[PDB]
C-alpha cells in the first residue's frame, strides 16, 4: 500500500519522464522478452523480432495504462479493472512475469533518466509497479 | 553454462566497474527499495531513511565485499556452485537468508549497472547480466537444507 | 475470490478434519519444510527434527487462524487483520512460501481425506488456501 | 541428482500407480483447479464442469501420454534434459506454454499420488517426488529462447 512518500516520487518522476512514456513501455517491452524469454510465450501473435513495430505499439499502450495508473494511485483496482479482467481471467498471466516487466521498466528508466532515478525514487517505483502488478493479477478463480 | 559472446558482454562491462561505488550503491538500494531486508542487518547502524542507509559506512563496506564476491562469480562463472558454496551454507546456517532476496540483490545490483552506463547497457549486456546473477543467486541457494 | 460452492465446500473438509485441525497443520507444515526447505529460514528459533512439538504446537495455531478463516470466508481481510500485520510488518514472509505451504495443505488434505478430495473440492480448497496466502501477504510493502 | 534412497522410493510407489487412471486424473484435476489451462486443450470438447472434465476420453488419454513421458523421465532420470527435450521444443515453439505452469501439474500430480496412495505417501516419499516433478519442470524448460 503506497504511502504519501510514493505519490509524489512517481508523480514528480512520471512528469519528468513525460511524453516519453510510450518508448520507454516499448524498450521495457524488448528488454523483458530479450532478458527473459519465457515471457514472449504470451504473444505468439506478434512479431517480436528486433526493432518490430507491433512491441512499439504495445509499448505504448503498456506506458498509457501506467499512466493512467499514476493518476489513480488512491483507486487502482477501479481504474485498471479492464486490464485486471484481461490479465487474470481473460489471458491469465502468470504473476512471475509481471516481477519481469516491472524489473525491466526500472531498467529503463534508469538508462533514460539518471537524474530522476534516485534510491527514494527507485523505491517508489517498485511499490507502484507492484501495485499495478497486484491488481492485474485478480479475477484468476 | 554461459556462451563466449556472453562472457564477452559480461566480462567487458565488468572492467569498467566503479567496486568503489557501485557495491555500495547496489546494497543501500536493497535496503531502501526492500525494507524487511533491513532485518538481516541491524548491527549495521541507522537505517532510518534512504539518505541514512545510502550514507551508512557499514552499508558501504558491506557493499563492496558483496561485488567482490560478485567478482569471484565472474571469475569462476563455469563453476558457480562450487565457488558459492561456503557462502550458501554462511546464508542458511548463520544469517537465514530466504534465498528469494538474492533475485532481489542481482535485480538491484542490474539497476545500479543501467544507471552507471545508461544506454550502453544494451537489451544484451543486460540479458547476458541477468544470467549471471540467476546464477549467482543459484549457486548461494545450492547449500540450504 | 470465494463462490457459495467453494464455501460448503470448504466448511465440508473442515468438519470432517474436525478436532483433527491441529495435526493436520502440524503435517502440512513438515511436509512444506520437508519438500521446500527454504522455508526452514523462517523458523531458526525452531526445533524443526522429526517429530518436533515446537512444530506440532505452531501447527495449531496455523489451525486456529485457518479455523477463523473458515468462519469468515466472507470478509477474510478483517479477520485475518493481524495475521495479516504479522506476516507483513513483523515477520516479512516472501510470497513464495505461501504457496509451498498452501500445495503441502493439499496433499495433507488429499492424503487423510481420500473420499472427500473430489475434483471439485481440490478446486474449492486451492481458492480458499490461496485467497488466505493473499490476505496474509496483501501489506507486503 | 537424485540418490537411490530417493528413486527406490520414487521407483517403488511408481510401480503401484494405475497407468489408465492417474494421468487423466492429474490432467482432469489441472484443468477443474485451474480452469485457464482449458484453453490449451480446446479440440478436447465438453470442459464445461468438473463431471464433464473428468470424464472427457480425450483428458483421460491426453493424460495417459502424459503420464507415459513421467515414466519414460523415470527410465531416463539421469537425463531428463535430453529425454524432454522434443517435448520442451514442441511446448514452447507449437504450445506456447508458460513453463510456470509446468511446474502447477507436476504438482497436481503430486496431490493425486497422494490421493491413490493415502498414508504411504509420506512426507519423505512426496520430498522425493518433489525433486523429480521439479526435475521434469526444469528440462521441459530448458530447450525455451
Ligand atoms: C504493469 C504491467 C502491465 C500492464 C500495465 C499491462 C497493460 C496492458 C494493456 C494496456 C494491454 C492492451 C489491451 C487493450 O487496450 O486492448 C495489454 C494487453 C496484453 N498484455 Fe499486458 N500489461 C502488463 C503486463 C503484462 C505481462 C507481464 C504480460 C505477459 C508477458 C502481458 C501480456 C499481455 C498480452 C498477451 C496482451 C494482449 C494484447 C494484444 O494481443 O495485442 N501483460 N496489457
Ligand atoms: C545474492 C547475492 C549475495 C552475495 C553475493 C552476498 C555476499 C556476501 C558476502 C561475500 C558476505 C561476507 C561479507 C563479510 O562479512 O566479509 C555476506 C554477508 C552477509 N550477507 Fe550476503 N550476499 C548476497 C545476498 C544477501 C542478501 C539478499 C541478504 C539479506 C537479505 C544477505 C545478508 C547478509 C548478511 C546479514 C551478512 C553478514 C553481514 C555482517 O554481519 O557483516 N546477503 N554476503
Ligand atoms: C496458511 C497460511 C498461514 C497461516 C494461517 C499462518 C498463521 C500463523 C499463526 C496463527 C501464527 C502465530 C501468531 C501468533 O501466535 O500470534 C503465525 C506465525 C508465524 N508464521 Fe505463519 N501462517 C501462515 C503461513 C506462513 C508461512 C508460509 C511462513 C514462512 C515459511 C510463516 C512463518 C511464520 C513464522 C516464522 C511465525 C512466528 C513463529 C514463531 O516465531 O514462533 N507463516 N502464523
Ligand atoms: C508439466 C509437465 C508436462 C508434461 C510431462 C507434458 C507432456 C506432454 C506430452 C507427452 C504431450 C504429447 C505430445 C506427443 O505425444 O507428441 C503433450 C502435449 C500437449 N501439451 Fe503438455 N506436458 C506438460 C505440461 C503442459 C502444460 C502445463 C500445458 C498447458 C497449460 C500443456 C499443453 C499441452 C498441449 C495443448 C498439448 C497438445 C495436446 C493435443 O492437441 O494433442 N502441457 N504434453
Amino acid at each position: 500500500v503506497l504511502s504519501a512518500a510514493d505519490k509524489s516520487n512517481v508523480k514528480a518522476c512520471w512528469g519528468k519522464i513525460g511524453s516519453h512514456a510510450g518508448e520507454y513501455g516499448a524498450e521495457a517491452l524488448e528488454r523483458t522478452f530479450c532478458s527473459f524469454p519465457t515471457t514472449k510465450t504470451y504473444f505468439p501473435h506478434f512479431d517480436l523480432s528486433h526493432g518490430s513495430a507491433q512491441v512499439k505499439a504495445h509499448g505504448q499502450k503498456v506506458a498509457d495504462a501506467l499512466t493512467q495508473a499514476v493518476a489513480h494511485m488512491d483507486d487502482l483496482p477501479t481504474a485498471m479493472s479492464a486490464l485486471s479482467d484481461l490479465h487474470a481471467y481473460k489471458l491469465r498471466v502468470d504473476p512471475v512475469n509481471f516481477k519481469f516487466l516491472s524489473h525491466c521498466l526500472l531498467v529503463t528508466l534508469a538508462c533514460h533518466h539518471p537524474a530522476e532515478f534516485t534510491p527514494a525514487v527507485h523505491a517508489s517505483l517498485d511499490k507502484f509497479f507492484s501495485a499495478v502488478s497486484t491488481v492485474l493479477t485478480s479475477k484468476y478463480r | 553454462f554461459l556462451t563466449a559472446e556472453e562472457k564477452g558482454l559480461v566480462n567487458g562491462l565488468w572492467g569498467k566497474v566503479n567496486v568503489d561505488e557501485v557495491g555500495g550503491e547496489a546494497l543501500g538500494r536493497l535496503l531502501v527499495v526492500y525494507p524487511w531486508t533491513q532485518r538481516f542487518f541491524e548491527s549495521f547502524g541507522d537505517l532510518s531513511s534512504a539518505d541514512a542507509i545510502m550514507s551508512n559506512a557499514k552499508v558501504k563496506a558491506h557493499g563492496k565485499k558483496v561485488l567482490n564476491s560478485f567478482s569471484d562469480g565472474l571469475k569462476n562463472i563455469d563453476d558457480l556452485k562450487g565457488a558459492f558454496a561456503k557462502l550458501s551454507e554462511l546464508h542458511c546456517d548463520k544469517l537465514h537468508v530466504d534465498p528469494e532476496n538474492f533475485r532481489l540483490l542481482g535485480n538491484v545490483l542490474v539497476c545500479v549497472l543501467a544507471h552507471h552506463f545508461g544506454h550502453d547497457f544494451n537489451p544484451q549486456v543486460q540479458a547476458a547480466f541477468q544470467k549471471v546473477v540467476a546464477g549467482v543467486a543459484n549457486a548461494l541457494a545450492h547449500k540450504y537444507h
